[PDB]
RNA sequence: UAGACGGUGAGAGCCCGGUACGCGAAAACCCGGCACCUGCCUAGUAUCAAUUCCCGAGUAGCAGCGGGCCCGUGGAAUCCGCUGUGAAUCCGCCGGGACCACCCGGUAAGCCUAAAUACUCCUCGAUGACCGAUAGCGGAUUAGUACCGUGAGGGAAUGGUGAAAAGUACCCCGGGAGGGGAGUGAAAGAGUACCUGAAACCGUGUGCCUACAAUCCGUCAGAGCCUCCUUUUCCUCUCCGGAGGAGGGUGGUGAUGGCGUGCCUUUUGAAGAAUGAGCCUGCGAGUCAGGGACAUGUCGCAAGGUUAACCCGUGUGGGGUAGCCGCAGCGAAAGCGAGUCUGAAUAGGGCGACCCACACGCGCAUACGCGCGUGUGAAUAGUGGCGUGUUCUGGACCCGAA
RNA sequence: AUGCCGUGGUGUAAAGCGUGGCAGUGAGACGGCGGGGGAUAAGCUCCGUACGUCGAAAGGGAAACAGCCCAGAUCGCCGGC
RNA sequence: CGCGGCACAUCCACCUUGUGGUGGGUGUGGGUAGGGGAGCGUCCCUCAUUCAGCGAAGCCACCGGGUGACCGGUGGUGGA
């Protein structure tokens, strides 16, 4: 039997804690400062380099803007369009989210890394160049 | 209590795809007369951030 | 859950005017000066505990040198005279038998002084 | 494997079978660790305050002069080393609600009722007590004649309230719905006691 | 159907108030139903013409100066204020981030509106890995009282006899206060100064040392005296009782020799003639909140992991796919994609992908695996809990100004 | 003369280099040698030195002594060199 | 240097063969700021077990114990 006298922890998960400023055998006096300045008594923020003109303000900025209306895609290459399905049949937009190679909601587009022997039949949004020579080859089809 | 990032480091340094932190250069904007054409391309480009600057830039974006 | 500081606390003042009975003034009923004194008193042992055997055997040598010189040699030559005849007695049981029986410490003389060398002060 | 369901003043009927994915899980130690912790974290009410230099009533002139009197500056009459004084990282309201996640929860449980199934504990009664109206004395008898031990917590269904009366003031035994077993109870328990509407109640909210 | 909690001369379901579970309201107020009462409707509807009328005025638009929105006057739209100027009623007017044109959406300048949500001076009923008298409200005690201030305001300290007062009848010393003997009680080693009664500090009795000595007060050597428990060989009162000395040992003291510059902070360096401490007792300083940020230990599931609000539960239990991070990168971006950007370039770079130790296979090569194979099944791996170190925002280790 | 850069031997456990966590430190002091400023004064100042000690190092020696000489304390010992 | 006690690091043989113990080699252990590793004592909760008005806690003395914080036994006081 199994009574909470006999659970315990794994060996290692709950080390102690380490309460500084409690005498000099551990961590005494200082508590793990030493200084007389700054550092003894406040923080110093990231950003202040003493005082000459910082890592974020000497280098300039990263050139260009965000597209405001870029329309992504989500990827399955043509290689785990093998493995999941190793005997063929229809592949569309929803059958993939359910195997686990794509995201809900979202749009797909099939590329092209491996190889494909099996006879899928796939449809997507904006097949790759290298997708549909891969496919076609195997007797497949790629629709919209 | 949501913790901010710096908001003008995240315009001076960006991520490439396995986890390097990259930059871009000064001496090039202007000023460009005196300035060769083989030093207006060595400031050209991105480099990574020098391995002693990359908790100072990485506490910064995160 | 909230700790009164006390039962804790009362263990280190015990264990400290125990073992600093015995002295005079504040360094005897106060906890404040007793551990000052017992930083001293431990220390003091330390630096002693290691001197001492180098006190007595600086009291050992000079019964010693004492009781040579009841029979006519020196310290500097009896030393000498025991290390070439291979007599390893060390110089507590050496001072021992001086005091408690003169009629051996003397035979160790007659053998220290037989081995040493006929001219002491001809190169060797 | 095979439990066998008894009668209030009588013999065994049938018997139910336990199935193997939901009673015979290895016994994880450093699992039900967890999840025991977790819920007793749930437990804690969390309500003990204490009032810092700023909440302390009054406090807000600087009694005397810095310079010329000898006696050390103070800059406030209730400043932490006051006799009376705030309390400097005193205890706040706090919440100790733990997240542990589902499966982790799930498969403590299932962890906890194999231990006692494997030693021959998990009983089935197919009813407390014959009537309708409730009774202590006929229930403690036949819990002693299923077991002698001092622990025992009692699975029956929401709805039976003529039996839940009958076991609510005995030294020793818990009562709780067949969709509340948790891991802390089973744990605490020596013989846990199903119904067999109960039982076949758990057991297919699990397939 | 009562083992909640408290009281009773100590740990009580069966002694008591009660709990579980049932019963109860003259009157008052709250709510609900039916009546009375009060109001409303009982003339329009459908097709059709498209001429005319109307659809909220010193308001909208535009302009000047401001306010506020992610937006600090900027290319500045929607929204509000004041000052000028000041239309139109469906072919009308306004918005869709200057602006025009086309399209889609909508009818400003009149009004009213439950629920979801914020709060607790107060009322009753529950709860605490909260406090137990320097804590917890300032306040368990004349408590916003005494006291301080002209005033606004500031603002304390003080709880415990015993189960029951049975609170020491009576006698003695004393003016009394206080004691002693008696007594009450289990206890006066509980006497209205009162449970336990520590430490500083203050007496008294006693063993040892101390009036020729220069002492961070100790420590190592070390004689002598006193005290208490024991083997030996004796006195043998011996069942005695251990009578006395010698030897050994625990405990106290320490004549006397050697070494020895208190603690703390700050310093190049302190015994210090640098700073702090009269002594004791209590109190007084890296703590919390967040699915935060980075690493690391450990448990779960693993190409997936996980839920938030919320919902149903007498709880810590069960549901909940919105979402987040992984799943493929390059680029300023259109984009293209195991590749992409630069470029006139299958030139070179930048970042990113890409497994062998084989056999077989191999235009086979002296040899050596490059190109390519079914497995011989090279090892990738993330996410979510709880711990620890550091950190970000908040007072953020604690005290301190003018 | 030394010192430094590279390579081939021999020797050496607690050397190095790369990448993360966490630091402290950035007021030094005197002594030996080499030089500047000063008056070849200074317990003066500012430098160099795979130079030492102190700092952060007790013990023995220089009468006493942070910095000089000898030697680096794990604890015991009424033991030797 | 000689004889005993303890600790760390590596090496050599052995067993689940690092989740580690056993056995002998050799080296090593002054330390401030500072980093890492492992523990003692007080108080609260839960599970199990045990002692308590035939005297708990707390407080005082004495005889002992552990490498350190500190721990135990007996007596006295006292009253949950
Ligand atoms: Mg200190
Ligand atoms: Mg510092
Ligand atoms: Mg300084
Ligand atoms: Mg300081
Ligand atoms: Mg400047
Ligand atoms: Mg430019
Ligand atoms: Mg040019
Ligand atoms: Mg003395
Ligand atoms: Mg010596
Ligand atoms: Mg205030
Ligand atoms: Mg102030
Ligand atoms: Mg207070
Ligand atoms: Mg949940
Ligand atoms: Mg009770
Ligand atoms: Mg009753
Ligand atoms: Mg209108
Ligand atoms: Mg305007
Ligand atoms: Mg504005
Ligand atoms: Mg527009
Ligand atoms: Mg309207
Ligand atoms: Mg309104
Ligand atoms: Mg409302
Ligand atoms: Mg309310
Ligand atoms: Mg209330
Ligand atoms: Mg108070
Ligand atoms: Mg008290
Ligand atoms: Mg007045
Ligand atoms: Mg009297
Ligand atoms: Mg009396
Ligand atoms: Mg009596
Ligand atoms: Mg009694
Ligand atoms: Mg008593
Ligand atoms: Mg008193
Ligand atoms: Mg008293
Ligand atoms: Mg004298
Ligand atoms: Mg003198
Ligand atoms: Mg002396
Ligand atoms: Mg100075
Ligand atoms: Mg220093
Ligand atoms: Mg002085
Ligand atoms: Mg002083
Ligand atoms: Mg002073
Ligand atoms: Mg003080
Ligand atoms: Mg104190
Ligand atoms: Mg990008
Ligand atoms: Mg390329
Ligand atoms: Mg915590
Ligand atoms: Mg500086
Ligand atoms: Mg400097
Ligand atoms: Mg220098
Ligand atoms: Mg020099
Ligand atoms: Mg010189
Ligand atoms: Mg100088
Ligand atoms: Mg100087
Ligand atoms: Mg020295
Ligand atoms: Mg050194
Ligand atoms: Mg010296
Ligand atoms: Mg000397
Ligand atoms: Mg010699
Ligand atoms: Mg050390
Ligand atoms: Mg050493
Ligand atoms: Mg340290
Ligand atoms: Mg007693
Ligand atoms: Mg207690
Ligand atoms: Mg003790
Ligand atoms: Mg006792
Ligand atoms: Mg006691």
């Amino acid at each position: 039997t199994l009574k909470l006298h006999d659970l315990r922890p794994a060996r290692g998960s709950k080390i102690a804690r380490t309460r500084v400023g409690r005498g000099d055998g551990s961590k005494g006096k200082t508590a793990g400062r030493g200084t007389k300045g700054t550092r003894a008594r406040k923080q110093v923020p990231v950003t202040f380099e003493g005082g000459q003109m910082p890592i974020h303000m000497r280098l300039p900025k990263l050139k260009g803007f965000r597209n405001r209306f870029r329309t992504e895609y989500e990827i399955v290459n043509v290689g785990d369009i093998n493995r999941l399905f190793p005997q063929g049949g229809a592949v569309g937009v929803d059958d993939l989210v359910a195997k686990g190679a794509v995201r809900k909601n979202a749009l797909v587009k099939v590329l092209g890394d491996g190889k494909l022997t099996a006879k899928v039949d796939v449809s997507a949004h904006k097949f790759s160049g290298s997708a549909r020579a891969k496919i076609t080859a195997a007797g497949g089809s790629a629709t919209e | 209590p949501k913790a901010k990032t710096h908001s003008g480091a995240s315009k001076r340094f960006r991520r490439t795809g396995t986890g390097k932190i990259v930059r871009q250069k000064a001496n090039r904007r202007h000023l460009l007369e005196h300035k060769p054409s083989t030093r207006t391309r060595r400031l050209d480009g991105r480099t990574v951030v020098a391995a002693n600057d990359t908790k100072r830039v990485t506490s910064l974006l995160n | 859950a909230r700790v009164k500081r006390a039962v804790n606390a009362h263990k280190k003042r015990r264990s400290i005017l125990k073992a600093s009975r015995g002295y005079r003034g504040q360094r005897s009923r106060l906890y404040r000066k007793a551990k000052e004194q017992q930083l001293h008193s431990l220390n003091y042992a330390y630096r002693d505990r290691r001197a001492r055997k180098g006190e007595f055997r600086k009291l050992w040598i000079a019964r010693i040198n004492a009781a040579a010189r009841l029979n006519d040699i020196t310290y500097n030559r009896l030393i000498q005279g025991l290390k070439a005849a291979g007599v390893e007695v060390d110089r507590k049981n050496l001072a021992d038998i001086a005091i408690s029986d003169p009629a051996a410490f003397t035979a160790l003389v007659d053998v220290a002084r037989a081995a040493l060398p006929e001219d002491v002060n001809a190169p060797s | 494997l095979k439990i066998d369901v008894k009668t209030p003043a009588g013999k065994v009927d049938g018997a139910i079978e336990l199935p193997a994915e939901l009673f015979d899980v290895p016994a994880n130690i450093a699992l039900m660790h967890q999840v025991v912790t977790a819920q007793r974290a749930a437990a804690r009410q969390g309500t003990h305050s204490t009032k810092t230099r700023g909440e302390v009533s009054g406090g807000g002139r600087k009694p005397y002069r810095q310079k010329g009197t000898g006696r050390a500056r103070q800059g406030s009459t209730r400043a932490p080393q006051f006799t009376g004084g705030g309390v400097v990282h005193g205890p706040k309201p706090r919440d100790y609600s733990q997240r542990t996640p589902k499966k982790m929860i799930a498969a403590a449980l299932r962890g906890a009722l194999s231990d006692r199934a494997r030693n021959g504990r998990i009983h089935a009664i197919t009813e407390l007590v014959e009537g309708q109206n409730p009774s202590t004395k006929s229930a403690r008898a036949f819990l002693a004649s299923l077991t002698e031990r001092k622990q025992v917590l009692v699975v029956i269904g929401r709805s039976d309230e003529a039996g839940a009366k009958s076991v609510r003031n005995l030294p020793g035994v818990h009562i709780l719905a067949p969709d509340q077993l948790n891991t802390y109870d089973v744990l605490r328990a020596d013989d846990v006691v199903f119904s067999v509407e109960a039982l076949n109640a758990y057991i297919a909210a699990n397939t």
